[PDB]
């Protein structure tokens, strides 16, 4: 990480609901069903995306990689994902902790923990 | 109750105790001093340990 | 019976070992005595 | 895990008992009381849920008054009542007394107890008999208890650190007799049988510790230093780990062959004492001179089959390296040449705890030299002479024969006896 | 079920 | 002498070859016993009522 | 042993037969020292 | 040393002799 | 995703591989606890062919710990990274082998090796794709010559297509530590002559002479010795790991030195390798690499090349660099010293290049050589073997374990092979 | 809505079924008081399975406790759901039977079997529908055995068609409990074969081997014991009361497990069971869940089914999971291990997957196998029935109770020939 010589949940407005529902949205549920189900090369959308090999992603590059892996998925969504894995970041939250929380997280049954 | 878990205590807290024991001597360095090199600094990179 | 052949050399080298160890010490207690009664004389 | 059950058979034995188990709940911290304000002590030790250690020993023998010296001093707490065994009349210097009459009994009491602790052990590495050989309770009841082990526990390594007569100096007159009888009974059960001889450690006391009136205490806590040495890889951590079977794999080439001289270093007293380096090299030479051998042969006599080092305290395996190639290279110390290493060096971190009241100083290192050579077979030329010398008259023969042996058994013994020299000889010579 | 299972034999 | 049943045999018959022995009995069951073994080897079963 | 009972000389020279010491003059920030090169039980061509 | 082993093999001997004549 | 399954065998096989993963570990960034620290993407691009992931992000070696002994890998797992191990690859006895190959092959290691057998296929199938086995351990001991051959043995019955590579600490030659190595030793190169695809000989005194001579270090403990095998070890299959300009896996490596199957045995070293004063004053080049590695006193093996000659040789360089200038220097290295080369091998070097050189380092270059200079180092061993053979000392203790007498000849009469091939191939003429 | 009527009975039934009980009220958010304190729509959904809404809010299990001896359901309301059951189902004797199984078969268990079956049927009818009877107990006692499949015989007779699944303690291999252990075990086997048609079988030698391997415990009390039987005899069931992606009921469960309707004697493991030190240390996948599913250390019978073949095995898997996964997985494992599956069946696992996984556990997975494995513990029982009764020893008190001779060998000759049977079936050979 270079030097730099504020959080993202206030980036962008986030509502508490959103915040509180971010893995409880049926896109969302749907977009770790897509994350489970390519093991393994669950990033690798986000690699192809991150051209400085940085692990890290802005808004704008996640959001397409989770339209890309499944188009029904809103910015809003994304971004609330990116803050309940990240807290306290100015965005370019790591893909692959992004991934791996939202897998982890993954639900069977949309009735179920939602 | 008592004493199923009075049972489980003894055994969480004798595991506890080994797992104790070897962070202790992770830490402290005595631990594996059979495989510990003789000067501080890397031999490879001639770097100092930290 | 390519198999039971090759075991059946095997032994007759066996043997052949265990003939050369023994003749070995023979030979062994042979210069023993010879030094013992070299030094006792 | 590594536990080791303590036998002590005899005065002797139980004297030197008394030394060793001092040694231990020093090193180990523990009171004499029995417990100690890890698991290192599970070698020699087995605790309870009070929190009060035990010793896994057996003080065995058919005279009280020994017991009872343990049963009245300061470890009265500390061992187990029943785990002293005391017998009611003295085999006076009899092996037959003590191996025919009296010791049944007392050996069977005594398998009974030594079973009850080898119930108690998870692991055995194997047994430390500690007697007397020249007295009819350490040689008789030590043989009979050796042969009964031998019949029920098989192949657990059976140690015997025997204390063999002196070749001119001796304290009774049946000695040579019961020491062939011990001998031909052990040359078959022990597994690793260490020789001591109390002249040799009266020689070491007066030059190096520059005591000039040594006693059996001062005997007894170098045998002590010797067998804390010996264990210390059991209970303590450290470069090239050495173990009981370990021993005897590195150190016993022949199972007829399996006696073996002992050396300690340094021997320094409190006031000489850090005025000299004491290096890993000096310490080596120093254990590898003829002087420091515990018993009264001359290693120059004969040559060294295999020698296993046991270092303790801050020694390097580049140290104990560099010292053993200075030895190979030294002429004076010759070796078989059909064994062309003959070295076994084990180092262990714990430098060895000084008994305070005690002559031995502080040293941060420490060498146990225990050598399989064929120079021993000195000391069984000394012992099959100073016996058939009182057997050509048969003298004190009817003594023996009175508790149920025969002149037979003395003939087969010493026979036994002969044939041991004969097989020094051939291992010695190529 | 030691010979349960031969070919029929003897049709007469 | 085989005792598995522990019924009446109603009726027992050879094998054509004669190797086996089938005893359908008051037991439900048709057991097939090997002379040469001695032993039962099938017991059918199936039949609600005797055999 | 009448050439020295030193652990370095005997073993450390010794190993690979290299028969070579290397003695620094100080510290590694002095870093020279001396290789003594000696092949024991053998006369160099020099006073051969 | 030597003596003594004869004299266990003369022994030997004596005590063979007398199972002998039994 | 070409996965390699490390095991561990006794006392020295234990520590070396707790040095080699504690290096490894280091070289991903993975700290004691298991999570990533590293800060650098190619680290995590090939994790996978060492670690496996857990429900967390801890990262675990692929790592089975054998041993007779318990103590051994309680020191191990007090060790400063023990606790990364999966505790279930530990297999371990209550008894140890008293450096009794037999006691290690026949009658304690035929109960723990179905075990060990066990967690050797679990850690296997769990793979996606296997490149083979690394096993370390040390030849002349007990429970390590023992359960390692018993091991290897198995594994190679098991899974023969796939890669063997062996790390064996062959028993010094002047200075011996334990009597029956010659034994143990003797006993495990028959094994290791039939069974291991690849093998690496280590030697204590080797070691010792590098960490004198070259290190130039004072009182060297083991932690040394192990902490440059570590470094060897990971420099062998740093290509696996990291891109590089020219890669080359185990295989390649072992179908560019292996001219026949049973020549096998490879010296190793490691380069730069260099003592603290001169560091500032080094110059770190390619052709300063090539000079340092052809040295015979680099090698961490006893027998000096000079004395043999050069079957094959693989090079693998870590750090960016010219390839020209690689291949430069070491044709050089071949045309000036072609009387070291065999003759019947037109190019005698297998030259990879990986482009991420180890942590710290501005560049390295580890180095396996086949020649027929270990020629001299069996012939020592069998030396030593006839020596005590002839004489049938300690025999009693590995008879008494239930093998033949004949197994002592076989494993002789093999080795004895070994060397002629050796003699015949160093001494073989072109057309 | 397809009701299961649970029965407890002897000793060990009572405990195991109390375990039970609090494992399933734990699942469904069911306080010791009855009320409902989960927080979830899908405990609520099917919790008519097993429980029934009383006036209130309580929720009652659909229990049956059975005894002879007043003590153990003394302890059974003292556990912590005692307060759970309904007064009325505790059904209890006041002589116990002294492990006699003709005690608690003809003289002891004739008078209360009458309360039994009236509770049994008070509980069917209630139900809307019933998919069957589940009959928790431990062949080798007196009450237990022979009460137990006394009650199976007339709950047999009355619903022929409804399902009967029996979960059985047969007596363990090593270390027996009690003398008469092979004498009520053999008795009890003759009316399982005919009567049941679902069993499992367990061993508490078993249990103990599992969780001093698995789990690691040092201590194990019949808690443990109980609380692993609750997991697999609630994971059974799970498909019944929660979602499933592939579901499959009881029924279901037994047309894809028994081939015969001799042959419906099964051995049950539960997964994932790991070490408290290494949960941090397993990840929870498919493959890791198959692999410890199936090594027969995980199998709570003691039986080891690499003896037998495997003529079925159903897996009930919990929790968020591909099908391809699993199936592949299944598929994967039939095909490594043919030499241990029946040929003649083209297909050897019913593979079922259930959305909800146990509470805590993110994935889970039963085991359910039918294999020929389970002739050599029917043997060993044989082996010590025979020889017993061969001397006829403490024959004179199941004869004091009106048993007569002759039904001793009915019932060795049924379980001979249901060995006979799994023999043929483990050496028959397509076409
Ligand atoms: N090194 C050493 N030897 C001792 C010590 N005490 C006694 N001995 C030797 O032990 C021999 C006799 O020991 P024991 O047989 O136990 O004497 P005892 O207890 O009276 O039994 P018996 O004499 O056989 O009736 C003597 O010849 C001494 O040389 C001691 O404290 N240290
Ligand atoms: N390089 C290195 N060598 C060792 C180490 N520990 C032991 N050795 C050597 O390896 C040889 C064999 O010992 P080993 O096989 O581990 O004993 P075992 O495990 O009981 O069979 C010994 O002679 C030691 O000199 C170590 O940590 N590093
Ligand atoms: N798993 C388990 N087994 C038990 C328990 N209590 C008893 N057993 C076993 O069940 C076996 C039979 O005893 P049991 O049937 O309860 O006696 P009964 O009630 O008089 O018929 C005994 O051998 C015990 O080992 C328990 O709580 N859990």
């Amino acid at each position: 990480q270079p030097q730099q010589p504020v959080p993202l949940a206030q980036s962008l407005g986030l509502t508490q609901d959103e915040v509180a529902g971010a893995l409880s949205h049926p896109m969302v549920h749907e977009l770790a069903r897509s994350l489970y189900g390519k093991a393994s090369g669950a990033t690798s959308v986000f690699v192809r995306n991150d051209l400085t090999r940085c692990g890290q992603l802005p808004v704008r590059d996640m959001t397409r990689c989770c339209q890309a892996l499944v188009p029904g998925i809103s910015e809003r969504q994304v971004a609330a994902v990116m803050a309940v894995v990240d807290p306290n970041s100015a965005g370019g939250v790591d893909y692959r902790a992004f991934v791996q929380k939202l897998t982890e997280t993954g639900v069977a049954n949309p009735r179920m923990l939602h | 109750y008592h004493r199923e878990r009075s049972n489980w205590e003894t055994q969480a807290q004798a595991a506890a105790r080994e797992a104790a024991r070897l962070e202790a001597s992770r830490t402290t360095g005595t631990g594996a001093k059979r495989n510990q090199g003789s000067e501080s600094y890397n031999i490879i990179s001639l770097n100092y340990n930290n | 019976p390519e198999l039971e052949s090759m075991r059946e050399r095997v032994r007759q080298q066996r043997a052949i070992r265990e003939a050369q160890r023994r003749r070995d010490h023979a030979a062994l207690t042979a210069s023993i005595q010879k030094r013992n009664l070299q030094e006792e004389q | 895990m590594r536990e080791v059950i303590s036998i002590h058979i005899g005065q002797a034995g139980i004297q030197v008992g008394n030394a060793c188990w001092e040694l231990y709940c020093l090193e180990h911290g523990i009171q004499p009381d029995g417990q100690m304000p890890d698991d290192a002590f599970n070698t020699f030790f087995s605790e309870t849920g009070a929190g009060k250690h035990v010793p896994r020993c057996i003080f065995l023998d058919l005279e009280p008054t020994v017991v009872d010296e343990v049963r009245t001093g300061t470890y009265r707490q500390l061992f187990h009542p029943e785990q002293l065994i005391s017998g009611k009349e003295d085999a006076a210097n009899n092996f037959a007394r003590g191996h025919y009459t009296i010791g049944k009994e007392i050996v069977d009491l005594a398998l009974d107890r030594i079973r009850k602790l080898a119930d108690n052990c998870t692991g055995l590495q194997g047994f430390l008999v500690f007697n007397a050989v020249g007295g009819g309770t350490g040689s008789g009841l030590g043989s009979l208890l050796l042969e009964r082990l031998s019949v029920d526990y098989g192949k657990k390594s059976k140690l015997g650190f025997t204390v063999y007569p002196s070749p001119q100096v001796s304290t009774a007159v049946v000695e040579p007799y019961n020491s062939v009888l011990s001998t031909h009974s052990l040359l078959e059960h022990t597994d690793v049988a260490v020789m001591l001889d109390n002249e040799a450690i009266y020689d070491i006391c007066r030059r190096s510790l520059d005591i000039e009136r040594p006693t059996y205490t001062n005997l007894n806590r170098l045998i002590a230093q010797v067998i804390s040495s010996l264990t210390a890889s059991l209970r303590f951590d450290g470069a090239l780990n050495v173990d009981i079977t370990e021993f005897q794999t590195n150190l016993v080439p022949y199972p007829r062959i399996h006696f073996m001289l002992s050396s300690y270093a340094p021997i320094i007293s409190a006031e000489k004492a850090y005025h000299e380096q004491l290096s890993v090299a000096e310490i080596t030479n120093a254990a590898f001179e003829p002087a420091s051998m515990m018993v009264k042969c001359d290693p120059r006599h004969g040559k060294y089959m295999a020698c296993c080092l046991m270092y303790r305290g801050d020694v390097v395996p580049k140290d104990v390296n560099a010292s053993v190639a200075t030895i190979k290279t030294k002429r004076t110390i010759q070796f078989v040449d059909w064994c062309p290493t003959g070295f076994k060096c084990g180092i262990n971190y714990q430098p060895p705890t000084v008994v305070p009241g005690g002559d031995l100083a502080k040293v941060q290192r420490a060498v146990c030299m225990i050598s399989n050579s064929t120079a021993i077979g000195e000391i069984f030329s000394r012992l099959d002479h100073k016996f058939d010398l009182m057997y050509a008259k048969r003298a004190f023969v009817h003594w023996y024969v009175g508790e149920g042996m025969e002149e037979g058994e003395f003939s087969e013994a010493r026979e036994d006896l002969a044939a041991l020299e004969k097989d020094f000889e051939e291992v010695g010579a190529e | 079920a030691s010979l349960n299972a031969p070919p029929r034999r003897n049709p007469y | 002498t085989f005792t598995d049943h522990k019924q009446a045999i109603w009726s027992v018959r050879f094998h054509h070859l004669g190797e086996v022995v089938a005893s359908g009995s008051l037991d439900h069951t048709v057991r097939l016993w090997d002379l040469p073994a001695g032993k039962c080897r099938m017991a059918l079963r199936g039949h609600v009522d005797s055999v | 042993d009448a050439r020295g009972s030193n652990p370095d000389e005997v073993w450390t020279a010794s190993l690979r037969d290299a028969w070579e010491r290397i003695l620094p003059l100080g510290s590694i920030f002095s870093g020279l020292a001396i290789k003594i090169r000696d092949r024991p039980g053998e006369l160099p061509a020099t006073r051969a | 040393k030597e003596k003594m082993m004869m004299s266990l093999e003369r022994d030997k001997l004596a005590a063979r002799v007398d199972a002998l004549e039994q | 995703m070409r996965e390699i399954v490390h095991i561990q065998g006794g006392q020295c096989g234990n520590q070396i591989g707790a040095k080699f993963w504690e290096v490894v570990s280091d070289e991903h960034g993975i700290d004691p606890t298991g999570t990533y620290h590293g800060d650098s993407d190619l680290q995590l691009e090939r994790i996978n062919v060492y670690f496996n992931e857990a429900t967390g992000g801890r990262y675990v070696p692929r790592a089975i710990l054998m041993d007779l002994e318990p103590g051994t890998m309680d020191s191990v797992r007090s060790g400063p990274y023990g606790q990364i191990f999966r505790p279930d690859n530990f297999v371990f006895g209550q008894t140890g082998a008293g450096n009794n190959w037999a006691k290690g092959h026949y009658t304690e290691g035929a109960e723990l090796i179905d075990s060990v057998l066990d967690v050797v296929r679990k850690e296997a199938e769990s793979c996606d794709c296997l490149q083979g086995f690394q096993v370390c351990h040390s030849l002349g001991g007990g429970t390590g010559s023992g359960m390692g051959t018993l091991l290897i043995s198995k594994i190679r019955e098991e899974y023969p297509d796939r890669m063997m590579l062996t790390f064996s600490v062959v028993p010094s030659p002047k200075v011996s530590d334990t009597v029956v190595e010659p034994y143990n030793a003797t006993l495990s190169v028959h094994q290791l002559v039939e069974n291991a695809d690849e093998c690496m000989v280590l030697d204590n005194e080797a070691l010792y002479d590098i960490c004198f001579r070259t290190l130039k270090l004072t009182t060297p403990t083991f932690g040394d010795l192990n902490h440059l095998i570590s470094a060897v070890m990971s420099g062998i299959t740093c290509c696996l790991r990291f891109p590089g300009q020219l890669n080359a896996d185990l295989r390649k490596l072992a179908v560019n030195l292996i001219p026949f199957p049973r020549l096998h045995f490879f010296m190793v070293g490691f380069t730069p390798l260099t003592s603290r004063g001169s560091q500032q004053y080094r110059a770190l080049t390619v052709p300063e690499l090539t000079q340092q590695m052809w040295d015979a006193k680099n090698m961490m093996c006893a027998a000096d090349p000079r004395h043999g000659r050069y079957l094959t040789a693989s090079a693998l360089f870590r750090g960016r660099m010219s390839t020209k200038e690689v291949d430069e220097q070491m044709l050089n290295v071949q045309n000036k010293n072609s009387s070291y080369f065999v003759e019947w091998i037109p190019n005698n070097v297998k030259s990879s290049v990986c482009d991420i050189p180890p942590k710290g380092l501005k560049m390295s270059a580890t180095f396996i050589g086949n020649s027929t200079a270990i020629q001299e180092m069996f012939k020592r061993v069998s030396e030593q073997f006839t020596a005590m053979f002839r004489r049938k000392a300690f025999l009693h203790w590995y008879t008494g374990e239930g093998m033949d007498e004949m197994e002592f000849t076989e494993a002789e009469s093999n080795m004895n092979d070994l060397v002629s091939e050796y003699q015949q191939y160093q001494d073989a003429s072109a057309e």
